[PDB]
């Protein structure tokens, strides 16, 4: 029946594809022509739609396509644009779930993680070929991302913006698939230039290719490597930074067999180059990714918990540990009598002084051909390549000698979190659209206020990963109904997992011990 | 508890 | 290619009182249309990537009634009258073999009685053409039959078939010479 | 961040920069076009974009570009027209002064003056060759122009005339660089 494509796609053309994948081929098709009109994109490539009628995917996407022959073989490379449309549903999933004795099927929706299965991408790479002529092409999968059915499609800033990030990801795989130069220290170790970096403590979100928010409580800023006395470049003004690392901490309730209850759980949500470089690369990444390390390494990430006194609407407010505490009770944070000492009590008391770094892994994100090799890196049978090429990254920074910090084979680069993330959004009181992940431990404490049989109902909910996911998402969401509000939408799901402490201690010991020195610009706190 | 893998690509 | 091991064919003969359109929207007539489904075991199948449809192709067919008085057998001698020829929606090619093989979808509509569901009498309808009851104007009666009422029943429809219509049918076709199929049909 | 620009502005492109250079830019396409249908001017020349997040420039530019093969030779022969905008504040120059006794500083923008250097004239050539493939040509300087921040871009008139005139200088250099004979009282 499926093998009857053979015969159905042998001639001819038809009329189909889905409104959302019609309207989506148009404005993009119009996008392009005007950055090449204005001369911001170069005329090179194509751009094609991917039907669910005229070939075997659930959803339709767009495929941002480009392409050039590498040592013989010709190379194309695709970022598909996934095109969920409101009113067509896929066939759902069973989910059987052995619930000791008891077994119950809940059928669900395919999210784009069950949708972007391995013959999904195979057939993604057919249609290309049949759109292109090039039927011995091999296709790189620059990583699938999606453009939510919700918004209305009027947009064309942010849809230029994508095809030009799109394509951006496409010439760099090119480039790297044809043995382009790895971004090194030694770029930046000029014999007269040195780092420096700051913890920006925002009170303020900061936002993904489609505009979506991103939780971030830290956001740190390493400045472009320099030294005064430089040649000055002519009359110019720019900013003086080189990358960024958006992180947040949680404070996590955890067991014990002396330690006080909660985890500095720094989490790494976004990983940027500065948008001055046009390249997105592992290197880049990897170098990048030492900025998060330093939150704790250097400097003292507990400035972030500190709460906004003299706001009232502080959903997050520390006060709220003291329901954790021994003390059952918020800790009153509103008077003229909490003090920085104070606060420095309740953190000695319940949080621990040993910082946990983790990061969110997101196989559909802006970074998407990148999170896939860490996400890979984690486990499964290509775990052992998928490491290999980031301990490569790291030495293609140094200049080799990672292993001699560690061996990469005993001490696997990420682990497994477990509890997977469940993302999106909700609005506030003016409409603006903030992070669900803020109704994190103090938030779920504040939103219950002080009822910590509800606390701990929603607790174990996102951390006993021995109860099937599809139960944890539907506890999750009845929570945010009754904590967050009705007025939340959710978005495309990530994976999350810890560093191993061994590849940070390389990665930032190897990068000082070959001299790209850093100074903390919060000399004393 | 398992981890599935997709067509990645590039790095291998 | 459509001999799989796991695959086999079946139908279904749709008796919808509602029209087809053709190439430009114009309307054509039929009473039933024959549809020829692709049946699938319930293992791994391509779908399991998609929304997926068994549609393979389809022949619509009108049932027509000639008179052949005999100045005894019925009156009236059927016909199974093919109006259209398609393919599924999912098959771009038009040619003579997948014509032929969806033909057999009109040899199928006069399995057991199935067909004469056509001649059927259908709801509430007060005055309209295709009342079998005008069979009596041709039989003894010499009048319209009262069909279309609570009084008539299943039996009195079975009577007026067993007497004014023959029970096999003629099957012919209607071949267009600037229809879609107009190659094919041309031969 | 330039020993890393060798490389990754290789690979990938942005947009941004500014709204008033990006105008110009499409204004004189527009032109260009009509000029082109009305057998104004020949469809043998292009236009690029010179622009500020790309080459740190001070004041944007449009280059005005014609290029020949002279005895072998690979040449660009260009006119850029320089365009300050009133809304963006540029860096200035300390000026100190020994004013008597005391030494007192005086700020002052850049003038277009002080902003085309010799290095800016450097990149210029540079860029225009990435955009017409010929890295190893030779760049003409056909004397540049300004196009001042005060006034509507909606005068069309100038506008093509300044294009003429820039395709006019420009194939006068290339002339001058083939040999073409001069004019004489003969």
């Amino acid at each position: 029946a499926g093998n009857l494509n053979s015969i159905f796609q042998r001639s001819g053309r038809t009329d189909g594809g889905d409104a959302r994948a019609s309207e989506a081929l148009a404005v993009f098709n119009k996008l392009k022509e005007e950055a090449i009109a204005q001369q911001d994109l170069h005329d090179d490539f194509l751009v094609f739609r991917f039907d669910r009628d005229q070939n075997r995917v659930g959803y339709s996407a767009l495929l941002v396509v480009k392409r050039a022959a590498i040592n013989g073989q010709q190379v194309i490379v695709t970022r598909p644009l996934v095109m969920p449309n409101d009113q067509i549903t896929l066939p759902t999933k069973k989910l059987t779930i052995q619930n000791g004795m008891h077994q119950e099927t809940i059928e669900a929706e395919a999210d784009v993680q069950d949708v972007f299965t391995t013959q999904y991408w195979n057939r993604i790479c057919d249609s290309i070929r049949q759109q292109t002529g090039k039927h011995d092409a091999m296709v790189i999968n620059a990583g699938p991302t999606v453009i939510p059915a919700d918004f209305d499609l009027k947009d064309e800033l942010v849809l230029k913006q994508l095809l030009i990030k799109s394509v951006n990801l496409c010439d760099d795989m090119l480039a790297k698939r044809s043995g382009e130069q790895p971004f090194s220290v030694a770029m930046l170790k000029g014999t007269d230039e040195t780092l420096a970096a700051r913890l920006n403590f925002t009170g303020k979100p900061m936002h993904d290719s489609l505009g979506y928010p991103i939780r971030s409580d830290i956001l740190v800023s390493l400045n472009r490597v320099k030294k005064p006395g430089q040649q000055e470049n002519e009359f110019y003004e720019a900013e003086d930074k080189l990358n960024q690392v958006s992180c947040f901490v949680n404070l996590e309730y955890t067991p014990q067999p002396q330690l006080p209850p909660l985890t500095p759980a720094i989490v790494i949500t976004d990983v940027r180059q500065a948008e001055w470089l046009k390249a997105n690369t592992m290197e880049l990444y990897l170098f990048a990714l030492s900025n998060a390390f330093r939150v704790t390494a250097n400097q003292s990430w507990a400035r972030s918990l500190l709460p906004q006194l003299g706001k009232v609407k502080d959903m997050r407010d520390i006060g709220a540990i003291g329901y954790l505490s021994r003390l059952a009770a918020r800790v009153e944070t509103k008077t003229e009598t909490f003090t920085d000492q104070n606060f420095a009590e309740l953190l000695y008391n319940m949080v621990r002084p040993s910082p946990v770094f983790m990061s969110d892994l997101n196989r559909f994100g802006d970074n998407a051909a990148i999170e896939n090799v860490f996400i890979d890196a984690l486990g499964g049978v290509n775990q052992q390549r998928a490491v290999a090429a980031i301990i490569a990254g790291v030495n293609n920074l140094i200049g080799g000698g990672f292993e001699k910090f560690f061996d990469h084979n005993t001490m696997p680069i990420i682990q497994p979190y477990g509890t997977d993330i469940q993302l999106g959004y909700y609005l506030d009181g003016e409409g603006e659209k903030q992070d669900r992940r803020d109704l994190d431990v103090l938030g779920a404490l504040n939103a219950s206020d002080g009822n910590i049989q509800e606390w701990m109902s929603w607790y174990g909910t996102q951390c006993n990963v021995a109860v099937h996911p599809e139960l944890r998402a539907r506890q999750s969401k009845n929570f945010d109904r009754q904590y967050l509000g009705n007025s939340v939408t959710y978005t495309t799901r990530a994976h999350r997992g810890i560093w191993n402490p061994k590849f940070i201690e390389a990665l930032d010991k190897a990068i000082a011990s070959v001299g790209l020195t850093v100074a903390m610009d919060n000399v004393a706190q | 508890p398992q981890f599935g893998v997709g067509q990645g690509s590039g790095f291998y």
